[PDB]
């Protein structure tokens, strides 16, 4: 589900 | 193409001759725009790799060096055996080829004379010095580096033999960019 | 037969006839910007287009809508000349209409109620010049065009260096105009897979079973079907006969009885032809042989109902009898010959993972934007988001035409974006590119490469900007409320104007107009460049698309370009080439008919050029349009040939239409290696224009298209009469018929004197008519920049000889005699520009006093008593122009010093003297003064005497043009007037004013009566409104910066004479450095005295193969041995009846020539003044293919009494004797580039430095030292010179202190330096430290 | 090659001031090297005399006074 | 620094260091106020994420600037190369350029120099003759005495330029006989002047190459100019034995 | 660090739902950030309401009069001194970034052509050391007891 994900508003969101 | 501009530059070239004449002169400056830019970076790396190399010893005292034979292009010569040879020691004197000649001594700078006089004898190859072989740490010696120079003097000590030679290397290129038988082994000697 | 043709009509050489004249050389720029601000009540590109293309703005569920009714755009402020003096754009205030109209909140969707917005005022767009070149401020810029891909799909393969195995992988493309790309592709295993912008490659099945595809129906518009059957025997198959198709069978070749072929045999020709013969549709097969099939759908169990095979399942045999039995005989299977049916799209089917729609838009969303989780509602958003929803993807107009033509479908409108039906048909497409019956498209065919003008990249900035404020207007709609706002608290005109604002003030297009010459202004509104927003790039693009396709023939000139790092990218468009509708370029074609050349001239696209047959230019025709020669020479598909005399289509239009404007100027350019011909189109948009310039004395009759095209020239508006001449004003009185029905009267034409264009040169414009002159329609009165009688002369032209003179000429420099520097005919005129502006400080604010702390009065003479410069003074360096002081305290003087002042007593003044100085090395007259000031300070006296004497000009001609224009008011109804009623005598005795309560019978004569009287009351109204006007904006302050608060520019004339150092050169590309300037005497002098003016050198024609120069230098003096066969029968007066028989006999002169100049001319008023303009020289003519054949030359220079041979003898200059062999002596046209010298000279021993580090640089009149670079110091460790090579970067460049005692040992006498440490070394040390790296120095 | 071999030399300045920058730095930071300046381009960055032609006489000098008086 | 006029020009480290020290500032306050770790735990990801754009930008989001549309210029993006070192791998005082003409007359060791240019390189030295032959009391009032080109200076500038060598240098050097030291004459005019012999060595044309000119300061400088490196030493090339002047 | 507060402070018995409560002590941080940490050169807080007032009134004068709004109308339209206006312009603008690539998009940054100032010319340092010739020379040819003082004063 970490599929590479960098910038933080996508980890927020997520 | 199949069919050449058959017209000089005295008569007109008409149009469809010159549209055809046109492309050459692109691919010509296309060319000469990049063979700089290309050519500015080999010279940017041999000059740095080659930096810190300098004649740091008088004479080194190695016994190995190299054996300097002619470049033989099938029927024809590409360079002689002597300038390929002109300013440097040689390792192993060379004799005549009877026995017992030696005509060169122990190792001497070979200048427009001792060529020469290796020009009357017959001797095919001689065993010289090359700077690939010598034992110095840190530098090359004077003498398994050679002769030459801007001047005609053996290469004084201190002098920065790196840098000069990677020039050398790289100032060419620049303009350096770029009857099919094959049935008979016909030479012009007997 | 035109009046400026018999002032001097040049001989004209060429043999074919023109059929199409050059168009209107600017209708590139001209034209398609008139789309752009026009009012067009129809859904063509335009502003009108934009505005649809966003409103009406739905509201957001609230349902109150807001629609576009009609715009209009106002007139500007300002004219040009007062947006050019003044500084500040040229633009026109934007008026749009819009209703918002809300719905009711509930109640039917009636009309419920509106307000019609009085026009919300939404930005202000910039207005093209006359002539095609904007006003951005107070700077004429230039947009160039722009040659990018079009919108379409664009198949291609990228063979060879692909896993270093060949394999060729055709992918193909999809490029929108607005919206992301998708791209098809193979890989090394023959299975498809789709692409996004970039992102992560996929199994291009994965995007058909995202459009609601089973594997079935997946399966079923790709292959072809085998039908099986069991008719309780061995499973005969089904067989068409063309289903054998090269096939290797190998089973008992059995077919309504006769046995045809034998297993372990191919399938012949004949093989086929005994099938359709024999009727052959079914054949008895093996039972093992269905082991290398895949199903064709799927079949379930029916027996139980458990699915027995899917599709894309190759076959088990125990699934044979599992299907033996299952109670099924409809089997199927798909038609896959490896030749030319592979099973492509099966294997990817295998591949893929996602076998349901909504678990593939999950894997579609998890690539397209990953690390977060997918959804439902999201998924499906995104997706037909991507291409299907209008707004976010947009093909074109031109993009779908390009999609149908290239799937060769029949129509060429639909719908914008993309449809099920059409990435089907690529995907078809690219793989019948694969199995062979197809082609690839190259990405430089000329067919592939739209063409995007000013209008068409404006509007799609405008549109961008557009949608920017319906971001707001909604949010305004929908989360405020709409109780009783109207439309025009929503509408913002930042946002809007800032969008386009931006566009014309920096890009990579909208650049400097390059403008010093009537020719590099009109070469530069005609480039098409391959640059810019959207485009290639310098670094990025190879040799692929910087070389030029055959497709350039006739559209895009193949020898004028750069020759830096972008040769090839700039690309100058043609002669007659015009865009098409879509923007493709296209050329004029001659129609050949059955056997007759017509004149019905077509214009080809790109991609239709490329079937018929063309025939050239130079094919000669029997004056009916018949070919005389059987065969004749052409270009079919690409390539030259030979073809029968009636199996051509079309002739091209002339011979010149291969080339561009600036290369269509060389004389002889067939005679010329395509390398230095190309040189030559890059040195004629350099020259500078001259003192005053004569003409080319070897033209090629494409001049007059050039100085009349561009603006320079003052062409005649309406032919007349000239009634006053004048050096800066010319007044046509117009003639009968082409004068306005009512209240007429005349024209007049201001000229623009000595003014400064955009390099400093000077444009100043000329008359060249006198008192009398019939003019027409279309002729011209005032010359400009380098023009001479509406010819384009850039440079002079003299008497030039080849030979090597004591090595003074040694390269490709010249020498160049003392005569040319005395005549002063290569001096040019530079107007430079000084600033001087006193801001607003926050210690007090600065002053133009004219006192200044400490200054000679030797520096104030000049400048008057208010401070600034008189108009007129010669200044040279370093002398004053505006006397300025600025406040400054804080002095705390050193010790030492604060005893030298109390010894004399010399007062510190309390103002710092920081005027403006004129920069070093220059001298020239103050030809002009303007002063700028914030309007709410003062103005001083000079302010006030610079204000008021433009005052009294600006009233005078505004209201002398009435006394002027009253002057033909009355003498056009005085000369109709008379009748109606007996006032021609009395006409004067009755008062020319009074005559409102009289008139006329009832006739034009007292139609011009209260015609002009109502006016005339009206230009009391008017003409006064239009004097407050213009005396409103004179008194009014300024708008400046902020802070500032008096700007004061000044002009200055410096005229630079010619010196060794500057830069000649020719036409034909050979340049040269003047290298002496000789007397008078030592020039070679042939027999008769006259000295040559230049010594070019001779071994510079053997290796640059220029023979242009050889023969332009003959034919230069055929031309002028006319001069001098004139020249004196003139001189002796002999008769008019000998000049008409010699000019005559000078005109005829040729083979075959269409010229038929002579002898129609006046009898003795106009030969005489014809052969009072050739007694400098008779100006040859040569077109460029057309030439002049050298018969043609030898024959003319023996009617001038020269030698044949083109060569004399010279006799030395120094000496005495006569040089051996004689030497070439002609009069070649030399230009004279602006590589000035005292612009380039540059010196500095020392001044500013860096601040960051602190090495040197030039801002403070001192630039920068020179660059002694990287490569410059292996050149100092080649030697051994090692204490050079330590003081040139230690102590004068970037020590600190190590270099002031540099300068303090050097005034001393004592050379020795003590160099220290650089400080650009100290910054690398704090740049590592503030990493986590430490750095120090050990102790040793 | 040339273009390896400019990096796996002793000094650590002869190798940034070329190469590629981000990876000499940390290498040699981690190592903790010592480059003790016995080169050219290594030389002239500090600015000073380069070991090689009229600068070579005076590094005579230099090493001879080290390791002794 | 403060431009012209208002502006003010910063540097592209101001952007970033106020983006730490405001994030790595709020991060000391949400410890104090004792937020979840849901935002704090945001926080520290968001504070690493502005120190690692610091010390090379670039290997992340690419976190361009604001106000603008290109990226920062963070620290490791200013010594990695520019094509070479951010130190000496050297703009230089001293120097001039100009457009190289011909003139044969010259020896083979002497290039021309325009009275323009040289009373610009040598105004130091100048200062020295002006103050020691007693002709100026002190320097300031040398410095008026150059500026008027009074007739003396143009007498005692020739005898500043007697021996000094100064050093022609062409722009794309590529071997070491493309500088090369040259004994000035004083002419008029402003072009360089060049014996023809060695214009193959610089590779120059004469129809617009532009060569600077340096001037070597020191005692030291002035006899490598002379020893090493004047133009009558390099009459065979290093790459060979065969000659550099020979007449083209 | 805004809704924090809000929760923190939340009073429920008033009927209001969290959200009508909860977006004002939000909003109320965004816009007291912005007028915090987005200059360079930061500009008051009490400031930040002036210049926004003079765009939100420089917008409204642009529609109705259409043309343009002049230095001394806003004056009238808003109740300046007729000068505050002319400082509140002098203010707003950001610092431009030190390597923006000049014209023709060069080798060159705005970085490499502005020289610096607190330096000194050189002939201006070497004069200041050439007068401690004279005041070492001339004042030594004065007496001893009378030069003393004239050095100590
Ligand atoms: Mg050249
Ligand atoms: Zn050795």
């Amino acid at each position: 589900e970490i599929g590479r994900t960098t910038d933080p508003v996508r980890m927020y969101m997520r | 193409i199949e069919t050449p501009i058959t017209a000089n530059f005295r008569e007109g070239l008409n149009v469809l001759q010159y549209f055809i004449s046109t492309h050459g002169a692109r691919k010509g400056l296309a060319d000469t725009a990049l063979k700089t830019a290309n050519s500015g970076y080999l010279t940017r790396r041999l000059v740095d790799v080659a930096q810190d190399l300098v004649v740091t010893e008088d004479d080194c005292g190695t016994h190995e060096g190299i054996m300097m034979t002619p470049v033989i292009e099938g029927g024809d010569v590409k360079e002689p055996l002597r300038d390929r040879v002109l300013g440097r020691v040689t390792a192993e004197d060379v004799l005549k080829p009877g026995t017992a000649d030696i005509l060169v001594p122990r190792n001497t700078l070979l200048h427009e004379q001792w060529c020469d006089l290796l020009e009357e004898n017959s001797v095919d190859a001689v065993k010289v010095r090359s700077v690939v072989s010598c034992d110095t740490d840190f530098g090359v010696c004077a003498h398994c580096y050679g002769r030459d120079l801007a001047r005609g003097h053996i290469i004084n000590k201190g002098e920065a033999i790196g840098v000069i030679a990677a020039q050398s290397i790289g100032e060419p290129g620049t303009q350096l960019t770029m009857a099919a038988a094959e049935s008979s082994i016909q030479v012009k000697n007997k | 037969y035109s009046y400026t043709e018999k002032k001097r009509i040049r001989k004209d050489f060429g043999k074919r006839p023109q059929v199409l004249d050059v168009p209107y050389l600017l209708s590139i720029q001209l034209d398609s910007f008139q789309k752009f601000i026009e009012q067009d009540p129809e859904g063509q590109y335009g502003l009108e287009a934009a505005f649809r293309s966003v409103f009406p703005i739905q509201s957001y569920s609230g349902n109150s809508e807001l629609q576009y009714v009609s715009y209009r755009l106002g007139e500007p402020v300002f004219d040009v000349q007062e947006c050019q003096i003044r500084g500040v754009t040229y633009s026109a205030p934007l008026r749009v209409k819009l209703r918002l109209v809300i719905y009711e909140r509930e109640a039917p969707e009636g009309t419920v109620k509106d307000i019609k917005e009085q026009e919300v005022y939404m930005g202000e767009i910039p207005l093209m010049t006359d002539n095609g070149t904007f006003v951005i401020n107070g700077t004429e810029r230039v947009i160039v065009s722009q040659l990018h891909r079009s919108p379409g799909v664009f198949f291609d393969s990228d063979k060879g260096k692909t896993h270093s195995s060949g394999k060729v992988l055709y992918n193909a493309r999809i490029i929108p105009y607005r919206g992301s790309w998708l791209d098809f592709e193979f890989d090394p295993k023959d299975n498809l897979f789709v692409r996004i912008d970039r992102r992560r490659k996929l199994p291009a099945t994965i995007i058909l079973r995202a459009l609601n595809y089973t594997t079935e129906q997946i399966l079923d518009l790709f292959f072809e079907k085998v039908i099986f059957e069991i008719r309780d025997n061995k499973l005969q198959m089904e067989l068409v006969p063309e289903r054998l198709r090269g096939e290797t069978a190998s089973f008992d070749i059995e077919a309504n009885g006769k046995v045809y072929v034998e297993k372990g045999r191919r399938i012949t020709a004949r093989h086929i032809r005994q099938l359709e013969k024999d009727d052959v549709k079914l054949i008895e097969v093996p039972v093992e042989y269905i082991a290398g099939k895949v199903v064709a759908k799927d079949y379930i169990d029916e027996s139980t109902g458990e699915l027995i095979c899917a599709a894309n399942m190759e076959l088990s045999l125990d699934l044979l009898a599992k299907l033996s039995q299952s109670g099924h005989k409809r089997i199927e299977t798909l038609f896959t010959n490896d030749l030319d049916h592979g099973p492509y799209i099966s294997e990817t089917l295998r591949v893929d993972p996602t076998n349901d729609r909504l678990s593939a838009l999950v894997e579609i969303y998890r690539m397209m934007r990953p690390g977060e989780p997918p959804t439902r509602e999201a998924a499906e958003s995104l997706f037909e988001n991507l291409f299907f929803s209008e707004d976010r993807y947009d093909l074109s107009a031109v993009g779908r035409m390009k999609f149908n033509r290239s799937l060769l479908r029949e129509e060429i409108e639909g719908s914008g974006i993309l449809s099920k039906d059409d990435i089907i048909d690529v995907m078809k497409k690219l793989i019948d590119i694969r199995n062979g019956k197809g082609e690839v498209d190259d990405i430089d065919h000329l067919g592939n490469r739209r063409i995007r003008s000013v209008g068409e990249m404006a509007e799609n900035q405008f549109r961008v900007g557009l949608v920017r404020v319906e971001r707001a207007v909604k949010e305004r709609l929908s989360l405020g409320d709409l109780d009783t706002l109207m439309p025009q608290d929503m509408i913002n005109a930042k946002p809007i104007s800032a969008a386009v604002k931006e566009f014309f003030g920096s890009s990579q297009l909208s650049q400097f107009m390059v403008q010093n010459n009537p020719l590099s202004e009109i070469t530069h509104k005609r480039r098409i460049s391959a640059l810019g927003p959207g485009g290639l790039t310098r670094e990025r693009a190879g040799f692929e698309v910087r070389d030029v396709h055959p497709t350039h023939y006739g559209r895009v000139c193949p020898i004028e370009t750069p020759e830096g790092p972008n040769i090839g990218l700039i690309n100058s468009l043609s002669v007659y080439a015009q865009t098409n509708e879509y923007g493709f370029l296209e050329t004029p074609y001659r129609k050949v008919t059955d056997g007759v050349v017509t004149d019905e001239i077509h214009y080809l696209s790109a991609i239709e050029e490329g079937n018929y047959v063309i025939a050239q230019a130079n094919s000669n025709l029997d004056e009916e349009g018949h070919f005389v020669e059987d065969l004749v020479t052409c270009r079919s598909k690409g390539e030259s040939s030979l073809f029968s005399r009636d199996q051509v289509d079309y002739m091209d239009v002339s011979t010149q239409q291969v080339v561009s404007v600036g290369a269509s100027l060389i004389p002889f350019l067939e005679h010329d290696d395509a390398n230095r011909a190309l040189m030559g189109a890059n040195m004629q948009r350099q020259a500078v224009p001259t003192l005053r310039a004569d003409k080319p004395l070897v033209g090629t009759g494409m001049e007059r298209a050039v100085a009349v095209d561009s603006g320079v020239t003052a062409v005649a508006k309406r032919g007349g009469v000239v009634q006053y001449v004048d050096a800066s004003r010319i007044v046509i009185k117009v003639n009968e018929d082409e004068m306005y029905p009512g209240e007429a009267g005349i024209d007049i034409y201001n000229l623009t004197k000595y003014t400064r264009s955009n390099q400093n040169t000077c444009i100043n414009q000329m008359p060249c008519v006198s008192l009398g002159e019939p003019v027409e329609r279309g002729d011209v009165l005032a010359d400009g920049p380098s023009t001479d009688l509406g010819e384009l002369a850039l440079g002079q032209n003299m008497r030039v000889a080849f030979m090597p003179w004591n090595g003074y000429n040694f390269e490709d420099s010249i020498l160049v005699s003392e005569r040319v520097v005395q005549e002063d005919r290569f001096t040019t005129i530079h107007i430079q520009e000084l600033a001087c502006v006193s801001r607003d400080t926050k210690l007090g604010p600065e002053e133009i006093t004219a006192d200044i702390p400490n200054v000679g009065e030797a520096a104030l003479s000049k400048l008057d008593e208010s401070g600034i410069v008189y108009i007129g003074a010669e200044v040279t360096g370093g002398d004053i122009l505006v006397g300025k002081v600025t406040p400054k305290g804080e002095t705390q003087l050193t010790p030492e010093e604060k005893l030298l002042r109390a010894i004399f007593g010399e007062k510190a003044s309390d103002v710092k003297d920081s005027s403006l100085r004129v920069p070093n090395g220059v001298s020239g007259t103050v030809i002009d003064v303007q002063v700028f000031t914030r309007d709410g300070v003062e103005k001083d006296k000079r302010a006030l005497e610079i204000e008021e004497m433009q005052l009294k000009q600006a009233k005078k001609d505004l209201s002398e043009e009435l006394q002027i224009l009253e002057a033909g008011l009355f003498s056009r109804i005085r000369a109709v007037l008379v009748a109606g009623g007996v006032e021609a005598e009395k006409l004067d005795k009755l008062p020319r004013d009074r005559w409102l309560e009289l008139g006329l019978t009832d006739e034009e004569k007292q139609n011009q009566l209260e015609q002009l009287a109502e006016q005339y009351d009206e230009l009391k109204h008017e003409f006064e409104k239009k004097l407050e006007a213009k005396r409103r904006k004179i008194t009014q302050g300024d708008d400046l910066a902020p802070g500032v608060l008096k700007i004061v520019k000044v002009y200055l004339a410096v005229k630079r004479r010619i010196q060794p150092g500057d830069k000649m050169a020719g036409r034909h590309g050979n340049k040269g450095v003047i290298s002496k300037i000789n007397p008078i005497e030592d020039m070679p002098y042939d027999e008769n005295g006259t000295p040559v003016d230049i010594v070019l050198n001779p071994l510079g024609v053997p290796s640059r193969m220029n023979i242009g120069q050889i023969l332009e230098t003959h034919l230069g003096m055929a031309a002028k041995g006319i001069g001098d066969k004139i020249n004196a029968m003139l001189k002796q007066q002999q008769e008019v009846a000998k000049l008409r028989e010699f000019i005559q006999r000078a005109y005829d002169l040729g083979a075959d020539v269409r010229q038929k100049v002579d002898l129609s001319t006046f009898s003795d008023e106009e030969v005489m003044r014809l052969a009072e303009n050739l007694r400098k020289g008779m100006p040859i003519a040569t077109p460029v293919f057309d030439g002049a054949k050298e018969a043609e030359i030898k024959e003319l220079l023996k009617l001038g009494d020269l030698p044949t041979s083109g060569q004399i003898r010279l006799y030395d200059g120094r000496t005495g004797e006569q040089f051996e062999r004689p030497v070439t002596v002609g009069y070649m046209y030399m230009l004279k580039l602006n590589h000035l010298v005292d612009d380039k000279m540059h010196a500095r021993s020392t001044g500013s430095y860096s601040l960051v580090t602190q090495q040197p640089l030039g801002g403070k009149a001192q630039f920068g030292g020179q660059r002694f670079g990287e490569m410059e110091v292996w050149a100092l460790e080649a030697y051994g010179a090692a204490y050079t090579l330590q003081e040139m970067l230690t102590v004068k460049s970037d020590d600190v202190n190590g270099r002031t005692k540099m300068y303090k040992n050097i005034v001393d006498g004592n050379h020795q330096m003590e160099p220290g440490m650089p400080e650009s070394f100290n910054v690398l040390l704090k740049e590592i430290r503030s990493l986590g790296i430490n750095i120090e120095l050990e102790d040793e | 090659g040339i273009t390896k071999a400019s990096l796996a030399t002793e000094s650590f300045i002869s190798a940034a001031s070329f190469q590629e920058t981000t990876r000499v730095l940390t290498e040699a930071a981690v190592a903790g090297k010592r480059d003790e300046l016995r080169g050219l381009k290594e030389n002239v960055i500090v600015g000073r005399l380069i070991p090689a032609g009229t600068g070579y006489a005076y590094h005579q000098d230099r090493m001879r006074r080290r390791a002794a008086g | 620094v403060p431009l012209d006029g208002g502006r003010f020009a910063t540097s592209d480290l101001n952007d970033l260091y106020r983006r730490v020290i405001n994030r790595n500032n709020r991060l000391k306050r949400l410890l104090d106020l004792a937020a979840p770790d849901i935002i704090v735990r945001n926080e520290k990801r968001m504070l690493q994420e502005a120190v690692d754009a610091l010390l090379d930008n670039g290997r992340r989001g690419r976190a361009i600037t604001g106000s603008n549309k290109r990226p920062l210029k963070s620290l490791a993006d200013m010594i990695k190369g520019k094509q070479g070192r951010f130190r000496q791998n050297k703009r230089v005082d001293y120097s001039g350029r100009s457009v190289i003409t011909v003139g044969p007359y010259l020896r083979l060791h002497q290039c021309g120099l325009p009275k323009k240019m040289a009373l610009e390189l040598f105004k130091p030295f100048i200062y020295g003759k002006l103050e020691l032959r007693g002709l100026a009391t002190t320097i300031k009032a040398a410095k008026k005495m150059v500026e008027r080109e009074e007739a003396v200076v143009w007498d005692i500038l020739d005898e500043v330029i007697r021996e000094h060598p100064v050093l022609l240098n062409r722009a794309p050097t590529l071997h070491r006989l493309g500088i090369q030291a040259f004994e000035p004459v004083l002419i008029e005019g402003k072009a360089i002047q060049l014996h023809p012999l060695v214009c193959a060595a610089y590779n120059a044309d004469f129809d617009g190459d532009q060569m600077a000119v340096h001037v070597p300061l020191t005692l030291e400088a002035q006899l490598e100019a002379r020893a090493l490196m004047m133009s009558t030493n390099n009459i065979l090339s290093p790459a060979n034995g065969e000659p550099i002047i020979v007449p083209s | 660090i805004g809704l924090m507060k809000a929760v923190d402070k939340f009073e429920y018995r008033r009927g209001y739902k969290f959200s009508t409560y909860a977006t004002w002590w939000i909003r109320q941080a965004i816009t007291r950030s912005i007028a915090d940490q987005a200059r360079t050169i930061r500009i008051p807080v009490h400031m930040i309401e002036t210049i926004n007032k003079l765009n939100r009134i420089s917008r409204q004068m642009l529609q109705e009069m259409g043309r343009e709004p002049t230095p001394e109308e806003l004056a009238e339209r808003m109740l300046m001194p007729e000068d505050k206006i002319r400082k509140v312009l002098k203010i707003a603008k950001e610092p431009i970034s030190m390597e923006t690539p000049i014209g023709d998009d060069e080798d060159s940054h705005l970085g490499d052509f502005i020289e610096d100032t607190t330096l000194e010319l050189p002939l201006d340092s070497a004069t200041t050391e050439s007068l401690r010739a004279a005041t070492h020379d001339v004042l030594a040819g004065l007496t001893a007891r009378e030069a003393k003082v004239l050095r100590m004063r």
